[PDB]
C-alpha cells in the first residue's frame, strides 16, 4: 500500500507541474532580473 | 559596395560597417532607420532610392 501511495504521489507532482505555471517563478524572475536591467542599460545610450 | 567593412558618409551622416539590402518596406515618405539605442541601421540611398 505504501508503494501504491508512493507511486500515486509521484504522478500527482508531474500533474502539478503539468498544470500550474506560476510555481516556477522563483527561477524565472531571476532570469527576468537579468532580462530587465540589461535592456535599460541600452536605453541609456539615448540620453543627451 | 556590399558586405564590406567600409566607411560610409550618406548625406552627411557618417560611420563604419557593412551594407546590405533590406527586405524592409517603408512608406513612400520614410527615409531613415533607428534602433532602440537611437542609432542608424537602415538608410535610403540618395541616388538610387
Amino acid at each position: 500500500l505504501i508503494a501504491n501511495q508512493f507511486n500515486s504521489a509521484i504522478g500527482k507532482i508531474q500533474d502539478s507541474l503539468s498544470s500550474t505555471p506560476s510555481a516556477l517563478g522563483k527561477l524565472q524572475d531571476v532570469v527576468n532580473q537579468n532580462a530587465q536591467a540589461l535592456n535599460t542599460l541600452v536605453k541609456q545610450l539615448s540620453s543627451n | 559596395v556590399k558586405n564590406k567593412c567600409v566607411n560610409f558618409n550618406f548625406n552627411g551622416l557618417t560611420g563604419t560597417g557593412v551594407l546590405t539590402e533590406s527586405n524592409k518596406k517603408f512608406l513612400p515618405f520614410q527615409q531613415f532607420g533607428r534602433d532602440i539605442a537611437d542609432t542608424t541601421d537602415a538608410v535610403r540611398d540618395p541616388q538610387t532610392l
